[PDB]
């Protein structure tokens, strides 16, 4: 029944003033006039109003409703059947997904493919949403996106022609290149301060645009791996960013995609490739995927997942984009 | 203040404020004869007032045999649904204490918590509250776990309806949720079908790590407040509290230790450490269990668990 | 009426005068046998005289909510030659437990316990567990002024010293190692009055090597004579056993 003042987000000065005055429990100030509170404590009336508003600020969902919501919300297909099968159907919403790999392995291609695929009409099993792309490396080329969108449009047209329905034609009436290109929002961040500022501004942007279903941040290692010698500050910023991203994904029913880099771990006179940014960063994401070359093929490994089992599949990059075999 | 306890009037309160008496401790930490000379109040009323105030605002002791008999029929042991862990934990974990599970990424803390929640919701048919702070809870995994224990659809739905899900992504939301649960349980004493028996906090580290660092001290105070809330929930209401923590290696010694620091090291009453079996022989499911801390068993015993066989 | 040597001839091999008020202190990291030592002292103190006890009552104050009645009952039944429920009930009839939730709560509990202490004459031992349970919250609540970070601890220390002086009791306290210092590791951080109230000091440690554990180190340091002693002991199903 008793709530302590320490658990409330107050400034240290007003809190220590209240403690020194003699107030210990939250309910003790619920029956004190703000003018008398200001007189006895010594704070201003604005401070009393603010603290009274703050103190009076702090539903019931079961696993069945959560399961129903999970079934209603779809997945984002990657046009790679093996990856979808090992992921459980595709990239899940309300979860944070991370992709790691060596340079030139295909992370940006996957990001572009997901940005295109998030807009597939629900008649074909898609989600019919929009995407937000945040670029911290300048590797976003519009021509590649145009190629991927054209390939996806051709694939859907062929499927609709084979099925020979009526709903499919109506759905594909508005699935043109112009709409696909116009439903992708682009941001460019040239520093980690800019990245933090954009991530801060994200919630209002998503409130304005309620049809967004995917948020991509292509590159978090680059802004944080140069000209940053205080590693404690780096870890604090990374933890805050991860918490903000998972909160955003849960609150707005999105899918968050992050791309990382690989570094070399030197032990027993042997070199192994491991994800960068330390060990504590491994707990941040919900699903972790690792891309690597074996001999000449590209492999995708489900390194971590709370719902599926570790596996390994084969993929390749075509002129049409992310594919299989 | 008026209404705090009987026998207090506003005139007396203002008169006491006139002579530098403000709070209960100030009135109690005083003298009867010394104080009753600056203003000359009623002599024998002050001692009665202090006795009343001590009666309301002080805890009382209990004889050993009484609470021995009470806890004889009150403490319960809840099986985790895994035989090896039950044997390691001596047939399960007791209510009225805090349990902690530590390990690196992919150790299996979420899997253990999910198996416990499913077993308690189905095997014992009691309510479970799940607090999630990193998005690691999925209903599909719970359904898969339940499908290995029963085949009745209505039974599965009834079991699923007994698990409550709460999302908290910062420390203040978690504290508010815990205080709301405390108030709800306090108001729900008369009822017996619906009271929560097990509380799971998916990750306490995910909400305390951003507050730790620099030369400040607010993070330590907030995490101590969280620990006090968890201890109150576990002990006062006779519940079972399970939390998970991250693992860290000491730089100066190269020894694995729990995160959140030495101050947090004192909080749990029982700790379990999970690990991977040297890579080889642990390609999946095969995990290494240990008893890092306990109060009823010697420390160091090791067992074997398999996540793949639980589903 | 109370003799310190009889309480523990192993650790207290030097103190033989009839105790009429003393303050002791335990210190160390987590999982080093402080609470097991407290359990052993309580078992030695509450057992019947026929089985090798002291037949006097014990008061316990719990602050970190880490008391386990099952362990105490198991230790009592293992130390007894014959196990019977009624004898366990008689033994536990002279044991009391109190819970405190905050510094003010503990202060008022101390301000209230003298009624029982005058009521019950057979009390001879007093235990306070986790005296450093509320340090960070008090420090943060006190701002930058040191005197505002120390008032409640000052009042509690004054009340404790008054009680132990008045009623001729023995106090056992426990603190936690929270901060290091830039072979004994000890960085004092408590109230000045509490620091000056201590008479004996004991440090706890655990063997780093995993020889199935079963080895704990204790360093006894008495400020009266500056005598440093090292003790070795083991903990089993029957309690603690000195090597
Ligand atoms: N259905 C399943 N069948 C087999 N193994 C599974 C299944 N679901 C999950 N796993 C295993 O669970 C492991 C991850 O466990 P879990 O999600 O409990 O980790 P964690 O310790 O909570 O991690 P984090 O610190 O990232 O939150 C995976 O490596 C995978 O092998
Ligand atoms: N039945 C038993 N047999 C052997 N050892 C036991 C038994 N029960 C408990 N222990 C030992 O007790 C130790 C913990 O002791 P204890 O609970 O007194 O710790 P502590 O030093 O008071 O720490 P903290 O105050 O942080 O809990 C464990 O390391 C464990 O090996
Ligand atoms: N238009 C295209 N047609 C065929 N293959 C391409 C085309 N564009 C890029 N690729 C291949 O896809 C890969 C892209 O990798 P990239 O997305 O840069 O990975 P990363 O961002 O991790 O370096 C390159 O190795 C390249 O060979
Ligand atoms: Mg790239
Ligand atoms: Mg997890
Ligand atoms: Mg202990």
């Amino acid at each position: 029944m008793q709530r302590d003042l320490v658990s409330f987000p107050l400034s240290p000065a007003v809190r220590v003033k209240l403690v020194s005055a003699g107030f210990q429990t939250a309910e003790e100030l619920l029956e004190v006039k703000p003018s008398e509170l200001s007189k006895e404590v010594g704070i201003s009336k604005a401070e009393a109003l603010e603290t009274l508003q703050i103190i009076r600020r702090e539903k019931k969902c079961t696993a069945l409703e959560l399961l129903e919501q999970e079934h209603t919300q779809g997945f984002i297909i990657t046009f790679c059947s093996a990856l979808d099968d090992i992921l459980g159907g595709g990239v899940p919403l309300m979860k944070t997904t991370e992709i790691c790999g060596a340079p030139g392995v295909g992370k940006t291609q996957l990001c572009m493919q997901l940005a295109v695929d998030v807009q597939i009409p629900e008649c074909f099993g898609g989600v019919a949403g929009e995407a937000v792309f945040i670029d911290t490396e300048g590797s976003f080329m519009v021509d590649r996106v145009v190629d991927l969108a054209t390939a996806c449009i051709q694939h859907l047209q062929l499927i609709a022609e084979k099925h020979k329905g009526e709903e499919h034609r109506k759905a594909l009436e508005d699935f043109t290149l112009d709409n696909i290109l116009s439903h992708i929002y682009y941001f460019r961040c040239r520093d980690y301060t800019e990245l933090l500022a954009q991530v801060y501004l994200l919630p209002d942007f998503l409130s304005e645009h309620s049809k967004v279903r995917l948020v991509i941040v292509d590159g978090i290692a680059f802004p944080f791996r140069h000209d940053l010698d205080d590693l404690s500050l780096r870890t604090r910023l990374l933890n805050g960013l991860a918490q903000q991203m998972i909160s955003l994904a849960n609150n707005h029913r999105l899918a968050v995609i992050l791309t990382n880099q690989m570094t070399t771990k030197i032990d027993r006179n042997q070199a192994l490739l491991v994800p960068a940014l330390g060990e504590s960063w491994g707990h941040a994401a919900t699903i972790r995927l690792i891309f690597h070359w074996d001999r000449k093929q590209r492999l995708a490994t489900l390194y971590k997942s709370p719902s599926q089992k570790e596996c390994t599949v084969l993929f390749q990059i075509k002129p049409q984009g992310f594919r299989d075999t | 203040r008026v209404g705090l306890c009987p026998g207090l009037t506003e005139e007396m309160i203002q008169l006491l404020r006139s002579h530098r008496i403000k709070t209960v401790v100030d009135l109690v930490s005083a003298d009867l004869e010394e104080v009753a000379q600056k203003c000359g109040l009623s002599y024998k009323a002050l001692v009665a007032l202090r006795r009343v105030l001590l009666a309301q605002f002080s805890a009382f002791p209990v004889n050993g045999a009484d609470l021995y008999e009470e806890l004889k029929t009150s403490t319960a042991i809840l099986s985790t649904g895994i035989g090896s862990l039950d044997k390691l934990l001596d047939a399960g974990l007791y209510t009225g204490e805090v349990t902690e599970i530590v390990g690196g990424p992919g150790s299996g803390k979420t899997q253990v918590c999910l198996c416990m929640a499913a077993n308690v919701a189905h095997g014992l048919q009691q309510n479970v509250l799940y607090v999630d702070s990193n998005g690691g809870l999925t209903a599909s995994r719970l359904l898969q776990l339940l499908q290995a224990k029963t085949q009745d659809e209505e039974e599965q739905a009834e079991a699923l309806r007994r698990i409550q899900v709460v999302h908290a992504f910062d420390i203040f939301q978690m504290l508010d949720v815990l205080q709301e649960l405390r108030g709800t349980v306090a108001q729900q004493v008369t009822g017996s079908s619906g009271t929560v028996k097990v509380v799971v906090v998916d990750s306490v580290t995910a909400v305390v790590s951003p507050l730790l660092g620099g030369q400040q001290r607010e993070g330590l105070a907030l995490m101590m407040q969280l620990a006090r809330e968890l201890k109150t929930l576990a002990r006062d209401l006779g519940m079972a509290v399970v939390v998970t923590n991250h693992i860290t290696r000491d730089r100066d010694s190269g020894r694995l230790k729990p995160a959140l620091g030495r101050s947090w090291s004192f909080v749990p009453s029982t700790r379990i450490l999970l690990d991977t079996i040297e890579g080889a022989g642990a390609s999946g499911g095969r995990r290494m269990a240990c008893l890092a801390k306990s109060s009823r068993q010697p420390t160091g015993f090791q067992e074997m668990v398999d996540i793949g066989t639980w589903g | 009426r109370s003799s310190l040597k009889e309480i523990e001839p192993n650790l207290f091999a030097d103190e033989d005068s009839p105790v009429h008020g003393d303050i002791l202190e335990f210190h160390g990291p987590e999982g080093t046998g402080k609470t097991e030592m407290l359990y052993h002292l309580t078992a030695r103190c509450i057992l019947p005289k026929s089985e090798g006890g002291l037949e006097v009552e014990v008061l316990f104050i719990d602050t970190d909510y880490h008391f386990d009645m099952l362990r105490l009952v198991t230790i009592l039944e293992h130390r007894l030659s014959q196990s019977s429920e009624e004898i366990i009930k008689y033994c536990l009839g002279r044991f009391f437990l109190v819970y405190c939730s905050s510094s003010t709560h503990l202060l008022l509990t101390l301000y209230s316990l003298e009624s029982m202490f005058c009521s019950h004459p057979s009390l001879c031992l007093l235990i306070l567990d986790s005296l450093s349970a509320f340090y960070w919250i008090d420090r943060v609540n006190g701002g930058e002024s040191v005197n505002l970070q120390e008032s409640t601890l000052r009042k509690c220390s004054q009340c404790l010293e008054k009680l132990v002086n008045d009623y001729r009791l023995v106090l056992f306290a426990t603190t936690q190692t929270i901060m290091q210092k830039a072979d004994i590791d000890y960085r004092p951080y408590l109230c000045k009055a509490w620091q000056q109230l201590v008479k004996h000091r004991m440090f706890f440690s655990k063997q780093d090597d995993s020889q199935s554990s079963n080895q704990f180190s204790l360093v006894s340091r008495c400020l009266k004579s500056n005598s440093l002693k090292k003790h070795f002991f083991i903990i089993g199903e029957s309690g603690v056993e000195f090597c």
